[PDB]
């Protein structure tokens, strides 16, 4: 599932991303697209043993437990395979504990890397929110 | 108790495909990934690529990706890896493991055999001594099973009278049909006094012979 | 990729002794390595998990260590149980990848073979061909050369051997090697060789057959 630009903020909008921890709405479609690119089933590999799954990206090392990651936390406590779901609520449930986390949305590599400051308005552009 | 169950052997034309399947019990099968490697005589293991089930995400390596295809029925709980247009190169074993980083839990393996070559009776051929052996206190005796298609065939002598001295030997391709041969040592009490025969049997024809071996003729 | 090669290729080892496997990896896997054994026929079996971890069955004689890019599984006295392949796998990337694997075989005092040769078949003649067989059975090491000759030449084409894995009871091999031809070449011959060479003989093991001999 691939969420549209808007069809995105819509309900990254209505789960309450705004202004969350000082995170306007539009830090978070920023990332969701750099990361993803607003795929729910986009998975990535790294070179530690853990992957990094569905539209924000969390990993499995911190976050949620895949069965094969090494130093598994589970912070977020939920099977990473609910991360893929079309129902971004495991996703933007869980980017809430990340976070909390004391670097904020610093977390997010392509968000803190291509929407730091900047004007991440840009994503909610006629976002009719 | 984590299970994974495949498929039986496979044996199939150049060109055609096959669909190698993978039944999983015990776990929740939506969460873990379900991994494919390939076992070729002669090469190590080769990861293929993984699947996890229901979630629609798959990952092929780089060489493989174009040639297998990774499905799964969370219905049925089985994942199943079709590879497509075969070439000789393609005849292993495949397994599916659970992925836990280590593979803990594999399945059993499934054979693919591909060929062109056709399902082919075997001719027995005994092979007694043409002279010596005979004459001291073990002789050896043979069964010659050649140009049949497809493995196995199956050797007993005496119908498994004869069990300790037996040696069947591997199965070699001989221009597109298998060669075998057995060998047995008795006693030279045993035979001629006693019969000895090779039993062969080849299920993928139906076949079943017994050759009574005997002393050659001078 | 990530590359790990293994050392030995094959092992030969006395029951009770020592040995250790080595598993060197391109690159960093950091602790991410698995050893796996496999028998004949059977699907692989953890040994040993992220470079040390027992697995619950694994006999305490298996154990590993490491770290970067070399790891080691040490099986302190070897049983005759311990005798397959051995693997190892990394799970830091993807592709996952192997080593070739280390053949661990048993070792066993030097055994020569007893050779047999054996004419065609009249049945055989029928289908105008002609194997000449020949069984060199229960011999150790497994290093062993066939070659056939046929009035005096030898003869290189039509040869087809194969070899048994190591008996399980005495831990020897044997091979059959078969000449095949067809019966009008057979029929325009007289003898028909057998050489072996192998460890156990300053000469080499020749069975011969002659057609017009009896």
């Amino acid at each position: 599932k691939v969420f549209g630009r808007c069809e995105l903020a819509a309900a990254m909008k209505r789960h309450g991303l705004d202004n969350y921890r000082g995170y306007s709405l539009g830090n978070w479609v920023c990332a969701a697209k750099f990361e993803s690119n607003f795929n729910t089933q986009a998975t990535n590999r790294n070179t530690d043993g853990s992957t990094d799954y569905g539209i924000l990206q969390i990993n499995s090392r911190w976050w949620c437990n895949d069965g094969r990651t090494p130093g598994s936390r589970n912070l977020c406590n939920i099977p990473c395979s609910a991360l893929l779901s079309s129902d971004i609520t495991a996703s933007v449930n869980c980017a809430k504990k990340i976070v909390s986390d004391g670097n904020g949305m610093n977390a997010w590599v392509a968000w803190r890397n291509r929407c730091k400051g900047t004007d991440v308005q840009a994503w909610i552009r006629g976002c009719r929110l | 108790q984590v299970q994974l169950q495949e498929s039986g052997a496979e044996v199939m034309k150049p060109g055609a495909s096959v669909k190698i399947s993978c039944k999983a019990t015990g776990y929740t099968f939506s969460t873990y990934w379900i991994e494919w490697v390939k076992q070729r005589p002669g090469h190590g293991l080769e990861w293929i690529g993984e699947i996890l089930p229901g979630s629609g995400s798959t990952y092929y390596n780089e060489k493989f990706k174009g040639k297998a295809t990774f499905t799964a029925d969370t219905s049925s709980n089985t994942a199943y890896m079709q590879l497509s247009s075969l070439t000789s190169e393609d005849s292993a074993v495949y397994y599916c493991a659970r992925g836990d980083g280590n593979y803990g839990y594999w399945g059993q393996g499934t054979t693919l055999t591909v060929s062109s070559a056709s399902t082919t009776p075997p001719s027995v051929f005994p092979l007694a001594p043409g002279s010596a052996a005979q004459t001291n206190s073990m002789v050896t005796l043979g069964c010659l099973v050649k140009g049949y298609f497809p493995e196995p065939v199956t050797v007993t002598w005496n119908s498994g009278s004869l069990s300790s001295g037996v040696h069947t030997f591997p199965a070699v391709l001989q221009s597109d049909l298998y060669t075998l041969s057995s060998s047995v040592t008795v006693p030279s009490s045993p035979r001629p006094s006693e019969t000895v025969t090779c039993n062969v049997a080849h299920p993928a024809s139906s076949t079943k012979v017994d050759k009574k071996i005997v002393p050659r003729d001078c | 990729d990530i590359e790990l090669t293994q050392s030995p290729a094959t092992l030969s080892v006395t029951p009770g002794d020592s040995v250790s496997l080595s598993c060197r990896a391109s690159q960093s896997i950091s602790n991410n390595l698995h050893w796996y054994q496999q028998k004949s026929h059977e699907s692989p079996r953890l040994l040993i998990k992220y470079v040390s971890q027992s697995s619950s069955g694994i006999p305490s004689r298996f154990s590993g260590s490491g770290s970067g890019t070399d790891f080691t599984l040490s099986i302190n006295s070897v049983e005759t149980e311990d005798f397959g392949m051995y693997f190892c796998q990394q799970s830091n990337s993807w592709p996952r990848t192997f080593g070739g694997g280390t053949k661990l075989e048993i070792k066993r005092a030097d055994a020569a073979p007893t050779v047999s040769i054996f004419p065609p078949s009249s049945e055989q003649l029928t289908s105008g061909g002609a194997s000449v067989v020949c069984f060199l059975n229960n011999f150790y090491p497994k290093d062993i050369n066939v070659k056939w000759k046929i009035d005096g030449s030898e003869r290189q084409n039509g040869v087809l051997n194969s070899w048994t894995d190591q008996d399980s009871k005495d831990s020897t091999y044997s091979m059959s090697s078969t000449l095949t031809l067809t019966k009008d070449e057979y029929e325009r011959h007289n003898s028909y060789t057998c050489e072996a060479t192998h460890k156990t003989s300053t000469s080499p093991i020749v069975k011969s057959f002659n057609r017009n001999e009896c």
